[PDB]
């Protein structure tokens, strides 16, 4: 992980989530459950769908072509064919083989990036109203029910609403 | 069987032109000849297979 998401602080991935690529795990008073963020997942797929498209679509330059047609009193020219034909085969194989290797590293890192940005989007909404575990989770200081948590996902979470509930829960532990 | 050889030749005759022959002997003249309208080139693919009625 370049961004320290996937290999890093989120050791392993939720297997029970099968809605999207990136998402959340709520465990409040009503119950537990996974819930995937479809909006960020969609942008990733829009992106990846476009990479793969672009690697095929740009090579549209291809035309007519042929094989071999010289007698054994013109082996010199047949050797010139071989040099060229082997030559291109070398270039295309190399360029292809590497293109894969290069675009595969960045594709994996694009996912790391999206996950670290999602974790950061949650982190910035609830500054001192929750506790950064370091396993990439957030322990709430106040009670937040199923209707409260849609606000975190939606991104409409009010800091001032639950400010005093947490702030005065903080000194209770600090003894 | 036969010891001696048989060298063939060819050219393409323009739409509005005449081919003229003249021979003392040792000659093999054409009976038939072919109409050609050429457009584009390809090649002679070397394969053992036969036609699969597809595209
Ligand atoms: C082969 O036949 C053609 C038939 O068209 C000959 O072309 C004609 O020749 C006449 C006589 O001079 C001209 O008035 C015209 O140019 C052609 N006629 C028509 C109707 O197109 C042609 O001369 C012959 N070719 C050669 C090389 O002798």
């Amino acid at each position: 992980g370049l961004f320290g998401a996937i290999a890093g602080f989120i050791e392993g991935g939720w297997q029970g989530m099968v809605d999207g690529w990136y998402g959340y795990h709520h465990s409040n008073e009503q119950g537990s459950g996974y819930a995937a963020d479809k909006e960020s997942t969609q942008k990733a797929i829009d992106g990846v769908t476009n990479k793969v498209n672009s690697i095929i679509d740009k090579m549209n330059t291809q035309f007519e072509a042929v094989g071999r047609e010289f007698n054994n009193l013109e082996r010199r020219i047949e050797n010139l064919n071989k040099k060229m034909e082997d030559g291109f085969l070398d270039v295309w194989t190399y360029n292809a083989e590497l293109l894969v290797l290069m675009e595969n590293e960045r594709t994996l890192d694009f996912h790391d990036s999206n996950v670290k940005n999602l974790y950061d989007k949650v982190r910035l909404q609830l500054r001192d109203n929750a506790k950064e575990l370091g396993n990439g989770c957030f322990e709430f200081y106040h009670k937040c029910d199923n209707e409260c948590m849609e606000s975190v996902r939606n991104g409409t979470y009010d800091y001032p609403q639950y400010s005093e509930e947490a702030r005065l829960k903080r000194e209770e532990i600090s003894s | 069987g036969q010891s001696g050889r048989m060298e063939f030749f060819w050219t393409i005759l323009k739409p509005n032109d005449a081919i003229n022959f003249e021979s003392n002997g040792n000659f093999i003249a054409p009976e038939y000849a072919y109409k050609i309208v050429k457009k584009g080139d390809s090649t002679i693919m070397k394969s053992e297979l036969e036609y699969g009625n597809c595209n």
